[PDB]
């Protein structure tokens, strides 16, 4: 297993190399996608039976 | 009563079978008559480079039956400037013959290992592949379900009768092959305490009963009833040679020949298979009605393949002095004995140590251990070395007891005349014809239940002979036909039947399911075990129903009345009860349900996504 | 020596990464969203139920068009079904029984999945003939397919229990390349929405994520108490959640880089089988061994509701691309659509 930790801190070097935002503003983009696209998204918002192939038609 | 092939399908389950036992090698397909015949069906037909190599094979075959040289010397010609006549010193072995003028019926047989070595491989993986393999796992099922009862056979004339029981004439339905049949009493074998002798018969039958011996009372089958055993023998109408003797009188020299040269290879055909008769004696010699003879009544009769027996079983008369004498051992030796008793006995009307009609059998055995053989003049020169070589008192001396068997009986002067080839041909005129209606042809003077738990039997090479002699040829029309208008029946409608086919199918076939449990209503199916599940379907449609590895519990056999049934019982503690069809798929159902089943729960604890916790 | 000093500077490289993560850590997306409106009590009504499957299904996915779903069961089949109609476009019997997983092309012309044959096969729908082949059987791994995904026509990726993923060239029909890094069997995997990234999640009870043109892993992500059986990327690329075998599921973000929230109950004791998103991000569902379905407020953490008609596990799920569905697939045999 000479190469087996040689991978492993190569690999964890690639992982630790890289640019990384933090938790308040990434909660803030899902938050601000979901938010967002919250319109189109025919789970939270009733939409009615017109509007949905499962309902009537 | 006639045979229902069961029906094409039935091919994947008894592939399988067959399989799970060594069975589908060209060796033991090839081997079996049933085999043979659908195989040279295919070569000489459905397959061009076969054609030359099965037509030399059957041109052999043909070759090996020819009774004289001439024809011989003629076929052998024609068979080597032949558009068919590969090889390079199979022609040597030939061309040796040949030059030398000689021509055996084994002449050509360098060429049959040589030809069935080109048929195995190419050829026979388009055999197993052809229909005509379908057609022998359809046969091959009938034979393994066989259960036998009175029911079975049409019971005719009383043509035997015994201090256990008597023998019947017979005929099986469903071939309408004609036999005989055994039938020992259970009561009265309590009384005068004979359960010991009753067995030993059957098993003695088992042994002698294959390569078709024209010369010993052979077995097909065997069953029993809440009061009686009964065998299936080869039939022999013709009353046994204790009644025939006490009729005829005594018998010549040439036609005590022909009496002797069948009894011989009858015994040969004993000797062959370690069997020692013991009991001959004329009342166990029988006639069939064209006048040839078999050996029968096995009952004292013994395996000398391990043990050599020592008891003083026989009768007075007709047994050799090693016999007699507890703590003496001995082989076939007995019988050659016994056929020199019995063939003086034949020629004098008394065996030759029963002197002056006596009852007396404390003197009776000291005559056969004591005294010497009182000869005739009367008798030939060619007669007298034979039953002098029968009757040596030490097996050292006895004729058929010095190395080569029957054959040192074969060569004796007395059988100079013979072409042994046309002996066991029976090609040679018998002496007696028995006739047509004759009152006691075979005669004789006058908690248990376990016992007999495991006393039914059958024989393959005998029913398949029987079949392929009757049938064959006419069910595999009749069954041909009836399979290609449902192939057009298929192919017009645009429907073929092939849910098995490029998948991962185990095994399909139809069994019958109970699913009503208070009701006991029963119900036919199409079953396909895959390797996860038991599906089901009913007629025409994909499957809409099945039963998963997973839920079974355990897999009983449970009786309800006489049907014997599968009992899963299935996760709920609910009882899932299955019925096959015959004995056969009863027990490879069993056998890949269980195997599926924990085949499949060991693999299913393997698998995170598939496994409960 | 030279283990111990690879086995140690792989801590110090772990706890760098582990600072990293805690470095980031200012507020929890509960406090985040704390204020945000609870989603109500979301009752879902069961739609459809379509039956026909015989025994348990294990997987199922949509089409582009938001229509055509093939479902995967241990009947051994997959059936392209269209769920308006509840109807059957294909039956595509296989050939071995043990399927686990099953996919879509973007194109609506392949298919394609797997299972303990360790093979991904794709399944072409436009012949000559005016019915459905087999253009390729994808060969190479050595452990049970248990996820796949075509890119394009010409491309898909692949997850199994020997513990690696890979990209297939279809057309020659060999592995362009291979993704290795995982220690426990991989039960799931997710492609990004423009298919230069995906991740796999597994037994190890981690998940991880692909370049898929580079090759090589980027970043791995830790927290559950047992296996990982689901995986599911965000709407927009840059997060994705997970369920377990724990009692809990759970969110991750990329390039955050660590868990955001846990999905619990004192009174939920079993595990979790299956997770999608809705269309936006908001709801977060969830497939049990209580028989039940959840909807988790995926922000808030709330149990915002009960999917309750199976009468056993729930075992995969699915939401359209257009938003209207999810589809809840069960052990009891039945498929059910609901919204
Ligand atoms: O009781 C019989 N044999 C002695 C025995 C058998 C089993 C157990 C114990 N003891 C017996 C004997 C005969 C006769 C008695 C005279 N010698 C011939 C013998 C057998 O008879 C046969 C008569 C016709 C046959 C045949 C055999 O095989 C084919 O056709 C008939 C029925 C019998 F039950
Ligand atoms: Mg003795």
């Amino acid at each position: 297993s000479i190469a087996q930790a040689r991978k492993l801190v190569e690999q964890l070097k690639m992982e630790a190399n890289i640019d990384r935002i933090k938790v308040s503003k990434a909660a803030a983009d899902l938050m601000a996608y979901c938010e967002a696209h919250a319109k189109e998204d025919p789970l939270l918002t009733p939409v009615p039976a017109s509007e949905n192939p499962f309902r009537e038609k | 009563k006639k045979i229902l092939l069961p029906e094409p399908s039935i091919r994947s389950v008894m592939q399988k079978y067959l399989e799970d036992r060594g069975e589908v090698t060209f060796e033991k397909i090839f081997s079996q008559k049933l085999g043979y015949l659908l195989f040279r069906d295919f070569c000489l037909n459905h397959l061009e480079e076969a054609r030359p190599l099965v037509e030399f094979y059957e041109e052999i075959k043909k070759y090996e039956k020819l009774e004289t040289e001439e024809e011989r010397v003629a076929r052998s010609r024609e068979i080597f400037d032949s558009y068919i006549m590969f090889s390079k010193s199979a022609t040597e072995h030939v061309q040796g013959h040949l030059g030398k003028k000689q021509v055996p019926p084994d002449l050509f047989q360098p060429y049959i290992e040589e030809i069935c070595q080109n048929l195995r491989g190419d050829v026979f993986q388009k055999f197993i592949e052809s229909d005509k393999f379908t057609r022998f796992c359809q046969w091959k099922n009938v034979e393994l379900n066989i259960h036998l009862t009175m029911n079975d056979f049409s019971v005719h004339r009383i043509i035997g009768r015994g201090g256990f029981g008597e023998v019947y004439g017979c005929r099986k339905a469903d071939t309408g092959k004609m036999y005989a049949m055994k039938c020992l009493d259970k009561k009265r074998i309590k009384m005068k305490q004979g359960e010991t002798l009753a067995l030993n018969e059957r098993i003695m039958l088992s042994l002698v009963s294959t390569g078709d011996c024209p010369f010993i009372v052979c077995m097909s089958y065997a069953f029993h009833t809440p009061d009686k055993l009964s065998f299936i023998l080869d039939l022999m109408n013709g009353g046994d040679l204790h009644y025939h003797l006490s009729q005829h009188g005594v018998f010549s020299e040439a036609d005590m020949r022909f009496y002797a040269a069948e009894i011989i290879l009858g015994l040969e055909h004993m000797h062959n298979r370690f069997v020692v008769y013991r009991d001959l004696k004329p009342a166990n010699i029988l006639l069939d009605e064209h006048g040839h003879v078999r050996i029968s009544d096995l009952g004292l009769a013994c395996d000398f393949s391990k043990k050599k027996p020592h008891a003083s079983v026989g009768t007075h008369g007709y047994m050799a002095p090693e016999v007699l004498q507890k703590g003496v051992a001995y082989d076939s030796s007995a019988d050659w004995f016994s056929l020199g008793c019995m063939l003086f006995k034949l020629l004098r009307g008394h065996s030759p140590f029963r002197q002056h009609k006596t009852k007396d059998k404390h003197e009776i055995d000291r005559m056969t251990l004591t005294m010497a053989v009182e000869l005739p003049d009367s008798f030939s020169p060619e007669l007298r070395s034979l039953l002098e070589g029968l009757l040596q008192r030490d097996v050292n001396r006895r004729l058929g007891c010095l190395g080569r068997g029957a054959q040192e009986v074969k060569e004796s002067p007395f059988f100079r005349s013979l072409d042994w080839q046309m002996v066991f041909l029976q090609k040679y005129p018998p002496p007696l014809i028995p006739p047509r209606g004759e009152v006691n042809a075979a005669d004789a003077f006058d908690s248990d239940q376990e016992l007999y738990r495991n006393f039914p039997l059958t024989i393959s090479e005998r029913w398949q002979q029987e079949v392929a002699e009757t049938v064959f040829d006419t069910i595999n029309a009749e069954t041909d036909r009836l399979e290609a208008r449902k192939k057009a029946k298929n192919k017009q409608l645009g429907h073929e039947e092939d849910y098995a086919l490029g998948k991962d199918c185990i095994m399909h076939g139809y069994m019958s399911k109970m699913g009503n449990p208070f009701l006991t209503q029963w119900q036919r199916r199409y079953f396909y075990l895959f390797p996860n599940r038991l599906e089901w379907r009913g007629e025409g449609e994909a499957p809409q129903s099945l039963l998963t590895m997973e839920e079974i519990q355990s897999v009983e056999e449970t009786q309800i009345k006489e049907r014997k049934c599968l009992l899963l019982k299935i996760r709920g503690g609910k009882q899932f009860i299955l019925q096959c069809d015959s004995d056969p798929e009863l027990v490879q159902w069993k056998k890949e349900l269980r195997d599926a089943y924990r085949e499949a729960q060991q693999l299913v604890q393997r698998v995170p996504k598939m496994k409960n916790k | 020596s030279e283990l111990d000093q690879l086995r140690q500077e792989a801590e110090q490289l772990k706890n760098q990464i582990r600072d990293a993560r805690k470095a980031c850590a200012d507020a929890t997306l509960s406090q985040i969203t704390n204020n945000i409106d609870p989603v109500g009590r979301i009752q879902m009504r069961t739609r459809r139920t379509l039956r026909g499957h015989l025994a348990k299904i294990y997987a199922m996915h949509w089409g582009t068009d938001s229509r055509l779903l093939v479902s995967a069961s241990q009947d051994g089949k997959l059936i392209i079904w269209d769920s308006y109609t509840t109807n059957k476009v294909h039956a595509i019997p296989l050939r071995s029984s043990w399927v686990m997983t099953c996919a879509y092309a973007p194109s609506g012309n392949y298919v394609a999945c797997g299972g303990l044959d360790n093979i991904c096969s794709i399944y072409n729908l436009k012949t000559r003939e005016g019915n459905v082949r087999v253009s390729r059987e994808l060969a190479g791994h050595t452990g049970y397919l248990s996820c796949c995904r075509f890119l394009d026509d010409n491309q898909i990726v692949t997850s199994s229990g020997d513990t690696t993923c890979a990209l297939w060239d279809i057309e020659t029909g060999q592995q362009t390349t291979t993704f290795t890094g995982h220690t426990g069997d991989v039960m799931s995997l997710s492609l990004a929405p423009d298919t230069r990234l995906f991740v796999s999640g597994a037994c190890d009870a981690s998940a991880k994520l692909w370049d898929v043109r580079e090759g090589m892993c980027r970043q791995t992500f830790t927290g559950h108490e047992s296996d990982i059986n689901a995986i599911c990327f965000f709407p927009n690329g840059n997060a994705f959640a997970t369920g377990s075998d724990d009692a809990t599921c759970r969110l991750f973000d990329l390039r955050a880089d660590q868990e955001l929230m846990t999905y619990s109950h004192d009174n939920i004791i079993c595990g979790i089988t299956s997770v999608s998103f809705s269309k936006s991000g908001r709801l977060l569902l969830a497939g049990y061994d209580d028989f039940n379905c959840n909807v988790w407020d995926a922000l808030k953490a709330d149990r915002a509701g009960v999917l309750a008609g199976h009468d056993n596990r729930v075992s995969c799920l699915g939401v359209t691309d257009d938003g209207m569905a999810v589809a809840t697939g069960s052990w009891d045999s039945f498929l059910k659509i609901w919204n």
